């Protein structure tokens, strides 16, 4: 087990943070040098990595603005949904982003240079006689210090009448999608007026509704497969040659469901929140409410391997009706060899199991009793009353610290974990 | 001489018809001659028959170039509206233009009646703010529409024995005297019986009922033909309210609810209806479907090109 | 448990000016299963 | 003197966008008054790299940097608007990148054998051997133009760097490389091209992505069309083959829409002998666009068919899969196939025509669903000029005249646009002892549009069954429609007359409609008052004082003395028209 130890902390120290700092994503790039968080309000904040060095901030900019609807005249929202990059094209690099309605393209390129001279003008712009010119002279550049600046490029925007809680780029350069509620349209990343309706499950009145979609990827490596979820607990895997429409599955994934365990909320803690391929083409591990459980591309009818993540919530289910701690849409992200596997859970746990070995782990993110380069002891909670001196009864465990969204360094070690207000970036020790 | 200002005019409605973008001094005149004609009208335009009727428009320039298509071009047929030419809507500002264009052209062969929808606040939150915001960048325009809706006519009396307004009745009508009585020059307000009379909306439900919109009332069917008998009317036309067949027979036949705007909130993809005061005053409709826009939908089926 | 009755209350005393129809499909599918 | 260049200059370095935007189109002017021992050191070093992102403004600067062939200096300096172009040629957008290609490439003839070889090959390697996936989708661009001109190492090298972009890992340079293919080709040895771009083109026909496989096609129309058709059954075929049943329908859809240009590369004899087993199983595919985009061309590929066979082949293979694709259940499948049916008839004599092609045509014109009746309307001329209509005018009467009357207003606008060409093709009698009832109510319909098509295509008929026809049929129809209450329809009477009076002549207009015209002048309504004087502006020009001073001008007096104001006015109008100053 690669001991984990503490390497940073973002954010403040006051737990009486406004509704605008609460982190709603993070995710690193394709290369591993950058790591955007964009919170509640739009503020996306890009962490470059120091040329293993620390996180120093590199840009920031408000991504969305808090707009308003015409038609419907709703209060139109700013929280950003989801951050995912582009490949390198230039020196440049571009990161799309979308609230409930819109999708940007912004990019962030760094500038050093800077025009030096004047016709008309004085060096403060204060301008001289019109006529006593004789020699035109053509600005010339000279080096200032570098200013990063973000613009957006694009905007798609006006085509999904739900809220969005997906994109995915697609792998060929190209297209990317976009999973409302109900539809999956599959945008062009240079033309900003047509989409393409390529999935519909609206059934034809509204009063007759079952499910909804929850998540929608694509494939590594394949350009014709998407593996939208779905909100009873299957999942298709769409197929985008057999036929122009895709709605009719190439394969249904769905566990044959056990009756023994069926309980009064068997259908709402088995509704699937985030689907996510596995870096090579394989796998397709998905998270509901109490476990990550690995899917195999080959084998339709049941997963390979089954992790339980808080077991010890099961009992507490009843009681975790109404505070409205049941619906919690958790992510779970892959090793980058395909090995380890990792998900956020409640009171700044984060369980992280292992594959080949079987084993698991349970770390604790927070401040005050962690310091740099110590290590994180596996922290080991008990359901029972015998408590002893290190296990948390589950009478205390802080329903309200819940570690979401987390990301894994696609090649080396390096992890972040984003609680509500913080954005901690547990390495491992290198020896 | 009028004739090189006509002639003037004629090339900007060519330049319309080149969709073009204006300047400001045009607006400007046009809205000072628009309200020189206007100051000297009283809320009772006087519109004589034979006629076209149509119903909210709410600025879509599409459904209004396609009506102008069906009913013939102006001044060849006459027109007339019934408000409700802002709020939930795209293309105000041309509609707006083009109706103060027209009828500054034709002042007499045209008629523009004001709405619920033209009150400041109304139109301030509704979409023609940022509108004009996002086609000029400031409110000047703002101002010059709605000093030009306060002078509209609120009510149309066609030949004496048709009634014709956007809203509705109010209890305390009885004859038009009281819309005469009115000072058109003032903001919309939330009480009092002109609101009803431009808030309101029928009732099938037996007596009064409360306006669930907050600002107005439900007339009674007694009062409708109450105000019939006493004022010789038989029928009296309305709109502002949408219905999924274009237009509806209520209240036996004494209500007909004209809707000139198809898939209102571009939703509900509703009929739309015109009902012509023939010659004889009988009622004629021609429904039309929502126009076909064009390049459009952007949401398709089909493969669009990039893809195929 | 079975006494979902009374928790009913969320999706009773709700008014959801269409926020996502997740978490109301669920409520909404969840008591029509067994009422 | 200098002053509005000296601003000019300046006014590149603002901040509006506008401003900096017609300052780079005016750049020729600050070129020009620079110099030419100015220019290359002060104003191109300026222009090298900028940091204007708009695509507004670096798409201008790219296009005017492409026409600096003399200001620069010469043909002997045009090397010195390569570093402008290479900056411009790597930036994220994609038109940006075009255009500069496209100037690079339009340049490029500037320069000589030996500068070429010194300065601007240079700039392709470099490019196609740099790290941004730009700099080699922009390079991938730039042989086609260099390749003629270099010696033979070069041509060597310049061989080798692209056969490396064929092999690229980014698919976009493998697009670009699959797009580049063919104009590469069109330049190359003919034995080079067998043993070198066939290797590449079968590897990126069998390609994993799909948007590479499908540009693969044109890629094999193009080569095919350029080796001899001795090789084709080694070298080309087995690649069209596979990609004619490839997975992805995109490939097939690809293959479909290039189907007339593949069969007359390969030539007739591979056409008849293979081709037509690919057609069929295009034909009968499980898609809905490969079907239309396959159906489309079955006249075009049915007519460059061998003429040694084409009447059995037809009769043998094509013909069942279109009567199957008839009765299709799409409605693009349907209506693309009725567009184009009318190409087959001609081809077989009318006889197999009579004896096959007829029921097709009538199902299409029952069909339910509309434009299918409009198109296999629209084409009719075919069988007219080879069955003979008169024989199917039997068949044809019922489908156009359940076609004229329907519910929206748009059919019957398609519709009465296509009128005028079956009217001429019809006949006179049959016309007149038939379709004369249609004609009547066309002109009383409701929609006014129609009215107007309705009108014109009585002008059109009118201008081709001259005086006689119009003045034994509609002239006491149209002059009694002039009865109806609404005023519309009293008014298309008024339109009616302005346009058939320049077809009918003087000396029947204003001898017997022009007095109902005079009648009509004094409506109770002002509608028709001015339009009575706009028909009185209209006729004047063909009409002399004798009869205008007698019965005209009083009218005119009379109208401008109404109480309407327009009515005035356009009396007024037609008191000037009559070219009195």
């Amino acid at each position: 087990d690669i001991q984990w130890c503490f390497s940073q902390v973002k954010g403040a120290v006051d737990d009486d943070v406004a509704e605008a700092d609460i982190i709603s994503t993070v995710e690193f790039n394709h290369s591993g040098e950058l790591l955007a968080t964009g919170d509640k309000g739009g503020r996306v904040v890009i962490f470059q990595q120091e040329q293993r060095g620390e996180y120093n901030v590199y840009s920031t900019f408000q991504s969305h603005e808090p707009e308003f609807d015409y038609l419907k005249s709703l209060e139109i929202e700013e929280k950003i949904n989801k951050i995912r990059w582009l490949p390198q094209k230039n020196a440049a690099q571009f990161l799309l982003s979308t609230n409930d309605k819109t999708i940007k393209l912004w990019k962030i390129s760094e500038r050093d240079k800077r025009p030096e001279g004047y016709n008309l003008k004085e060096e403060d712009g204060r301008y001289r006689d019109p006529t006593t010119v004789t020699t035109l002279r053509v600005p010339v550049f000279r080096p200032m210090d570098l200013m990063v600046e973000a613009s957006p490029r694009r905007i798609f925007a006006n085509a999904h009448t739900y809220h969005i809680n997906s994109i995915s780029i697609n792998s060929d350069y190209e297209t990317y999608l976009s999973a409302d509620d109900l539809r999956i349209n599959l945008w062009h990343l240079e033309i900003t007026d047509r989409s393409f309706n390529i999935v519909d499950i609206k059934p034809a009145n509204m009063e007759e509704l079952t499910e909804v979609i929850t998540a929608a990827e694509f494939h590594p490596n394949s350009c014709n497969t998407f593996v939208y979820s779905s909100s009873k607990g299957t999942i298709r895997l769409c197929d985008m040659r057999a036929s122009a429409l895709c709605d009719r599955h190439s394969k249904l994934f769905e566990e044959p469901e056990d009756p023994s365990n069926r309980s009064f909320f068997s259908e709402i803690i088995s509704s699937i929140s985030d689907v996510k391929f596995s870096h090579s083409g394989r796998y397709m591990m998905t998270r509901d409410y109490l476990s990550v459980k690995i899917w195999d591309l080959n084998m339709e009818n049941r997963p390979v391997e089954t992790y339980q993540v808080h077991e010890y919530l099961r009992s507490k289910l009843c009681s975790l009706y109404e505070n409205d701690c049941i619906f919690d849409k958790f992510e779970c992200c892959w090793n980058g060899s395909d090995s380890v596997v990792m998900t956020g859970s409640y009171n700044n746990f984060f369980r992280m199991f292992d594959r080949n070995t079987k084993r698991d782990i349970t770390l604790e993110a927070s401040r005050e009793n962690n310091k740099p380069r110590t290590v994180l002891k596996p922290r080991k909670v008990c359901a029972s009353g015998k408590r002893k001196k290190d296990e948390i009864s589950v009478d205390s465990l802080d329903f309200n610290k819940k570690i979401l969204h987390t990301a894994w360094h696609p090649k080396e070690n390096i992890i972040a974990v984003a609680t509500t207000n913080n954005l901690y970036i547990f390495q491992d020790k290198v020896n | 001489d009028e004739k090189v200002f006509t002639k003037e005019l004629d090339q900007w409605i060519e330049q319309l018809n080149e969709c073009k973008q204006l300047s400001e001094s045009q607006v400007k005149s046009l809205c000072e001659k628009a309200k020189e004609i206007l100051t000297k009208e009283s809320n009772v335009q006087e519109v004589r028959c034979p006629v076209t009727v149509c119903g909210d428009v709410h600025g879509q320039f599409h459904d209004l170039m396609e009506l102008f298509r069906i009913g013939g071009k102006s001044p060849d047929t006459n027109y007339l509206f019934m408000g409700d030419y802002v709020d939930r809507g795209y293309y105000s500002v041309e509609t707006v233009t083009l109706l103060v264009a027209l009828k500054v052209r034709y002042r007499e062969r045209i008629t523009i009646l004001r709405g619920n929808h033209e009150s400041r606040q109304i139109t301030q939150v509704y979409g023609f703010y940022d509108e004009c915001l996002r086609k000029y960048g400031n409110a000047n325009v703002w101002k010059y529409f709605t000093d030009l809706f306060d002078y509209l006519p609120l009510t149309a009396l066609v030949d004496g024995q048709i009634f014709c307004l956007h809203g509705g009745l109010s209890p305390s009508i009885d004859t038009l005297d009281h819309i005469r009585a009115l000072d058109r020059l003032q903001e919309v307000p939330h009480e009092g019986p002109m609101c009803d009379l431009l808030w309101s909306d029928p009732d099938d439900r037996g007596g009064w009922g409360i306006s669930p919109r907050g600002a107005g009332y439900t007339f009674g069917q007694d009062i409708s033909e109450t105000f019939n008998h006493a004022n010789g009317l038989t029928l009296v036309s309305r709109a502002h309210q949408l219905v999924m067949e274009g237009y509806n027979w209520c209240h036996d036949r004494n209500v007909v609810t004209i809707f000139s705007a198809p898939n209102y909130c571009y939703r509900c993809g509703n009929q739309a209806a015109i009902m012509e005061l023939d010659d004889t005053l009988k009622y004629s409709f021609l429904q039309f479907d929502p126009a076909p826009r064009r390049g459009e939908p952007h949401v398709t089926r089909r493969t669009p090109d990039y893809f195929l | 448990l079975l006494e979902l009755a009374k928790k009913k209350l969320k999706e009773l005393e709700e008014e959801e000016p269409d926020p996502d129809l997740r978490k109301k499909t669920l409520v909404r599918n969840m008591i029509k299963k067994l009422e | 003197s200098l002053y509005p260049i000296a601003v000019l200059i300046d006014e590149l370095r603002n901040e509006d966008v506008q401003l900096r935007l017609n300052s780079i189109k005016k750049l020729s002017t600050i070129a020009l008054a620079l110099g030419v021992e100015r220019t290359r050191s002060e104003l191109l070093p300026f222009l090298t790299d900028t940091i204007y992102d708009e695509d507004e403004v670096l798409l201008a600067l790219a296009e005017q940097l492409g026409t600096f062939t003399t200001l620069v200096g010469g043909p002997e300096y045009v090397h010195c608007l390569l570093p402008p172009l290479e900056s411009l040629a790597t930036v994220e957008e994609t038109v940006v990148r075009d255009k500069a290609v496209e100037s690079l490439r339009a340049i490029s003839h500037e320069h000589s054998p030996s500068d070429l070889e010194a300065h601007f090959v240079p700039l392709v390697k470099r490019l196609a051997g740099g790290d941004w996936f730009t700099s080699r989708t922009s390079a991938c661009g730039l042989f086609s133009v260099c390749y003629p001109r270099v010696s033979s190492a070069v041509k060597a090298e310049l061989r080798q760097y692209f056969r490396n972009l064929c092999s690229d890992d980014t698919p976009m340079v493998r697009r670009a490389a699959a797009s580049k293919l063919g104009e590469f080709a069109k330049v190359l040895e003919l034995d080079n091209v067998k043993s070198e771009i066939i290797p590449m083109f079968s590897n990126l026909a069998s390609d994993e992505q799909d948007s590479v496989r499908l540009l693969a096609v044109e890629a094999c129309v193009n080569i095919a069309q350029l080796l001899p058709q001795e090789d084709l059954e080694a070298l080309v075929m087995p690649t069209l083959r596979q990609a004619a049943e490839d997975k992805s329908w995109r490939v097939r859809y690809m293959v479909a829409d290039k189907f007339t240009e593949l069969q007359k590369a390969v030539g007739p004899e591979i056409t008849k002998t293979d081709l037509v087993p690919a057609f069929q199983n295009l034909m009968k595919d499980c898609e809905a666009e490969v079907r239309a985009a396959a159906s489309h061309k079955v006249k075009e590929f049915c007519e460059n068919l061998s003429a040694d066979c084409r009447e059995n082949v037809i009769m043998s293979q094509i013909l069942p899969c279109i009567k199957e694709l008839v009765s299709d259940a799409n409605q693009h499948v349907k209506s693309a196939l009725a567009s184009v049916i009318m190409g087959l008839s001609p081809i077989l004599g009318k006889d197999n025509t009579i004896e096959h092609l007829l029921p097709l045509f009538l199902a299409q014109l029952k069909d339910e669903c509309p434009e299918v009746r409009l198109n296999i309307i629209s084409n009719l001329d075919c069988v007219n000029e080879v069955i003979g209509i008169r024989q199917l005018s039997q068949s044809l009467l019922p489908a156009i005249v359940e076609l004229a009357e329907d519910a929206k207003w748009r059919v019957r606008l398609a519709i009465i646009e296509y009128m005028p060409l079956l009217a001429g093709q019809l006949g006179v009698e049959f016309f007149d002892e038939k379709l004369n009832s249609l004609c009547m109510a066309w002109l009383v319909d409701h929609v006014y549009a129609i009215r107007e098509a309705a009108t014109s295509n009585l002008k059109k008929l009118v201008e081709k069954f001259g005086k006689e026809w119009a003045h034994a049929t509609i002239i006491p129809k149209v002059l009694a429609m002039s009865g109806d209450p609404n005023y519309l329809h009293r008014m298309t009477t008024l339109f009616c007359i302005n346009v058939l009076s320049e077809v009918c002549g003087q000396d029947i207009t204003t001898k017997h409609m022009l007095p109902t015209v005079l009648r009509m002048a004094g409506d109770p309504v002002a509608n028709v008052r001015f339009n009575v004087a706009k028909s009185l502006q209209k006729i004047g020009p063909i009409l002399d004082n004798s009869t205008l001073q007698s019965e005209v001008k009083p009218i005119l007096e009379k109208l401008t003395q109404d109480q309407d104001v327009d009515v005035k006015y356009f009396a007024q109008e037609a008191l000037t028209v009559l070219s009195l100053a």
